[PDB]
C-alpha cells in the first residue's frame, strides 16, 4: 500500500486520502486531519483555518496550525512560525526548496505547502485507519470518508465539514443551491465559455 | 463601567457585584460571571484544547455543568445529536 | 437592508455571541466591537492606529485632554459641539 495524500486544490475543495473530491466553502477553523479519533492516543492535530474564503478570490489567505509532539508550529503569509517548539527536535525538518515548503515531522508524517493555498500532507503505511477529519479515515474504502464527528456518514459535504469546525459557535456555512455556474458565470454564458 | 475600565488596564477586580445589589442583565439560565473564558465548552463541541489562549473576558455564562446548547444552559446528560 | 441571521462571518467580519453578549470582531482590520444585554457599545482597537484615528471616541494617543480634535481638527473645550 502506497503513501496517500490530502490536498486543497484551489480555495475550497478537498481531496481525501482514499480519493474523494468534495466542495466545502468554509470560513471558520476546521480540523483537516488528526490522530485523536475515537480510541487513540491522539499524537498529531493538524488544523486549518481560512478567512473570507466562502467565495474564492484574491482574498482567502489560509492559516495552518499543526500540533505534534506537544509543539505549536504554524504558518501563513509566506513563512512558518514556531509558537511552541516540540520536544523531539530530531525529527523536525524544513526544506524550503523551489516553490514549496516541504516539512517533515516524524517517520510517518510530512507536509507540503505551495506558499499560496495548497496543503498536501503525506502519511505513510503506518496508520491505516487511525485518523479522521476532513480527509477521511485512510482505510482504502473510498465511500466512507464522510463519517462526521458525530459518527455517521453524511451525504452532503456542506453538513460534513460543519461537524469538523473547532469554534463550535462561529458561523457554519450555508447550503448553496446547486448549479453548474458560480456567481460570476451565473447568467454570463459568454464569459462562461471563455473560462471553459 | 469602572469595573471594566480597571480590568482593561491589566488589573482585574473580583466579586464586587456580590454586595453592590446590581447585576448586569442576562437571559435565563445564566447570570453575570467575571472573567469567564471566551471558549465556553458547549454541548455540540469538539474536545480540543490549548488553542484558546485568548485573554479572559467578563460576561454571563452557564453554571458549572449545564452546557450551552442554542442560547440556553442545558444539562450535559441531554446533549442531543444533529443530522 | 436584508435582515440576516446570526452568527455571520462574511467579508472577514465574524459576527458572534460571547458570554451571552453580542460581538463583532474585525481582527483583520484590527478591532473588536460588542454589545451587552443592556446596550453598552464597546470598542477594543489595535495600537496600529496610535495617533491616527479621530472620531467620537477621541484619538488613541497617550493624552486624555487633547482628544477633542474636530472633523476639521480643532481643540474644542466643549464635549458637546465636538
Ligand atoms: C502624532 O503624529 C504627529 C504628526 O505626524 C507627530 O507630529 C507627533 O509626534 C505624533 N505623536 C505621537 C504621540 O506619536
Ligand atoms: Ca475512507
Ligand atoms: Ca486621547
Amino acid at each position: 500500500v502506497c503513501d496517500a495524500t490530502c490536498s486543497t486544490i484551489g480555495m475550497a475543495h478537498y481531496l481525501t486520502f482514499d480519493g474523494l473530491k468534495y466542495l466545502f466553502p468554509g470560513e471558520c477553523q476546521y480540523v483537516l486531519v488528526q490522530d485523536y479519533c475515537g480510541s487513540n492516543p491522539g499524537t498529531f492535530r493538524i488544523l486549518v483555518g481560512n478567512k473570507g474564503c466562502s467565495h474564492p478570490s484574491v482574498k482567502c489567505k489560509k492559516r495552518v496550525t499543526i500540533l505534534v509532539e506537544g509543539g505549536e508550529i504554524e504558518l501563513f503569509d509566506g513563512e512558518v512560525n514556531v509558537k511552541r517548539p516540540m520536544k523531539d527536535e530530531t525529527h523536525f525538518e524544513v526544506v524550503e526548496s523551489g516553490r514549496y515548503i516541504i516539512l517533515l515531522l516524524g517517520k510517518a508524517l510530512s507536509v507540503v505547502w505551495d506558499r499560496h493555498l495548497s496543503i498536501s500532507v503525506v502519511l505513510k503505511q503506518t496508520y491505516q485507519e487511525k485518523v479522521c477529519g476532513l480527509c477521511g479515515n485512510f482505510d482504502g474504502i473510498q465511500n466512507n470518508d464522510l463519517t462526521s464527528s458525530n459518527l455517521q456518514v453524511e451525504e452532503d459535504p456542506v453538513d460534513f465539514g460543519n461537524s469538523w469546525k473547532v469554534s463550535s459557535q462561529c458561523a457554519d456555512t450555508r447550503k448553496v443551491p446547486l448549479d453548474s455556474s458560480p456567481a460570476t458565470c451565473h447568467n454570463n454564458i459568454m464569459k462562461q465559455t471563455m473560462v471553459d | 463601567e469602572y469595573a471594566r475600565t480597571c480590568a482593561q488596564e491589566g488589573m482585574v477586580l473580583y466579586g464586587w457585584t456580590d454586595h453592590s445589589a446590581c447585576s448586569p442583565v442576562c437571559p435565563a439560565g445564566m447570570e453575570y460571571r467575571q472573567c469567564v473564558s471566551p471558549c465556553a465548552r458547549t454541548c455540540q463541541s469538539l474536545h480540543i484544547n490549548e488553542m484558546c489562549q485568548e485573554r479572559c473576558v467578563d460576561g454571563c455564562s452557564c453554571p458549572e455543568g449545564q452546557l450551552l446548547d442554542e442560547g440556553l444552559c442545558v444539562e450535559s446528560t441531554e446533549c442531543p445529536c444533529v443530522h | 437592508d436584508q435582515r440576516v441571521s446570526m452568527p455571520y462571518a462574511s467579508k472577514g467580519l465574524y459576527l458572534e455571541t460571547e458570554a451571552g453578549y453580542y460581538k463583532l470582531s474585525g481582527e483583520a482590520y484590527g478591532f473588536v466591537a460588542r454589545i451587552d444585554g443592556s446596550g453598552n457599545f464597546q470598542v477594543l482597537l489595535s495600537d496600529r492606529y496610535f495617533n491616527k484615528t479621530c472620531g467620537l471616541c477621541g484619538n488613541f494617543n497617550i493624552f486624555a485632554e487633547d482628544d477633542f480634535m474636530t472633523q476639521e481638527g480643532t481643540l474644542t473645550s466643549d464635549p458637546y459641539d465636538f
